[PDB]
């Protein structure tokens, strides 16, 4: 969960 | 934007914060406030809404603060409100609270040539205070952004000609950051930050090559693994180069350098640079947001600010505490770096950033 989080 | 008038006795209001006596207050409340002959209340909660990644709120983007800028002139050229102040709302809570403090803010930055002091005089000290605003992972936060981060770094922005609300293109703006057409936005004259387009062309994908062949991108750069064929960008004349690092990581000052070198040889150039990383965030926000600083000076927070300006959910977790700990290194770069005149492998034939040393004997 570190990631860039994503656009939805 | 309509023009309006370019900003009485006073009027007093409980829960209310006077911007400009007798004629623009900021109130927040639970209910709806009736208008009377001496007011006129609007919110825009109902219309203009911030669209969270996780538990980041805010700050509004610039889409945002065009919109509310085109439906505050249009209350204040109303005849009907001649001699009433205008109270701009939002619901009670914190966040709410910080949003709408902010917009109105960089509203005047932007629109009515105020400065950041003129602003922030109104906010400080409110109790209970704004929420302070904070990042778009997934983690528990751990570094937060201020209204006067933002509004500082948005004027700063607008101060270097970054900023143009003149030359903005809203329905433009509105379009590219949808997932179906691309998921982008422009953040200068230099730079566009995008998601990575994926192929098993789709129309995402289609949109970003048709923008980008027709806005003067010279250079995309890669930062996450592949989803794409690089094909597609060599086939419109599109330099492309990979600078791959780990989905949420922050990037060896190596990488930075290259990025800062390869970036400044392609706008000497006159051409845009378009970064992407898988959401074109966090690691997109540590290499742009690191050649904001070097250019510019902004402080690390301004420079955080201003990108989610205008795109949000820019720089992630501990990304902001990189950018903070290095905003120093950057900017000396300035003095302690030039653009070497060697073509470089590393970031494919573009001129890096080498020492005053390595210049001399060049």
């Amino acid at each position: 969960e570190l990631g860039s989080p994503l656009k939805k | 934007i309509p023009t309006t008038e370019n900003l009485r006795r006073s009027v007093y209001l409980d829960n209310t914060i006077e911007f400009l006596r007798g004629r623009v207050y900021l109130g927040a409340y639970d209910y709806t406030p009736e208008d009377t002959d001496e007011l006129v209340f609007f919110t825009v909660e109902d219309a203009i809404f911030y669209n969270s990644f996780h538990l980041d709120f805010g700050p509004m983007n610039i889409g945002h603060l065009y919109r509310f800028a085109v439906i505050f002139h249009e209350i204040l050229n109303d005849p009907e409100n001649a001699n009433k102040a205008v109270v701009f709302y939002s619901s009670a809570s914190t966040r709410q609270r910080a949003n709408a403090a902010c917009m109105l803010c960089c509203y005047m930055i932007l629109v009515q040539a105020w400065t950041p002091h003129q602003v922030l005089q109104p906010l400080a000290q409110v109790d209970p205070p704004f929420m302070p605003f904070r990042d778009a992972g997934y983690s528990n936060a751990d570094f937060e952004i201020t209204i006067q981060d933002v509004v500082y770094g948005v004027w700063r922005a607008k101060e270097k000609g970054l900023i143009d609300l003149h030359s903005f293109n809203l329905e433009s703006y509105e379009k590219y950051e949808h997932v179906e057409f691309g998921d982008f936005n422009v953040l200068t004259p230099d730079f566009i930050a995008f998601a990575s387009p994926q192929e098993d062309l789709n129309q995402p994908f289609k949109s970003v090559l048709n923008f980008f062949a027709n806005n003067n991108v010279q250079l995309v750069v890669r930062l996450n693994s592949h989803l794409y064929n690089k094909k597609h960008f060599e086939d419109i004349g599109i330099q492309h180069l990979d600078l791959i690092f780990e989905d949420g990581t922050c990037p060896d000052l190596s990488i930075v350098k290259n990025f800062v070198g390869a970036a400044e040889t392609i706008i000497k150039r006159g051409g845009k640079i378009a970064v992407h990383s898988k959401a074109g965030l966090g690691r997109t926000g540590c290499l742009i947001g690191a050649h904001l600083i070097y250019t510019y000076g902004f402080t690390a927070n301004e420079c955080i600010g201003f990108l989610r300006f205008i795109r949000p959910g820019m720089v992630v977790g501990p990304q902001q505490h990189w950018l903070y700990l290095h905003q120093n290194d950057f900017r000396e770069w300035k003095y302690t770096t030039r653009i070497s005149l060697k073509p470089s492998e590393a970031i494919g034939g573009l001129y890096p950033l080498i020492s005053l040393e390595e210049y001399r004997l060049q």
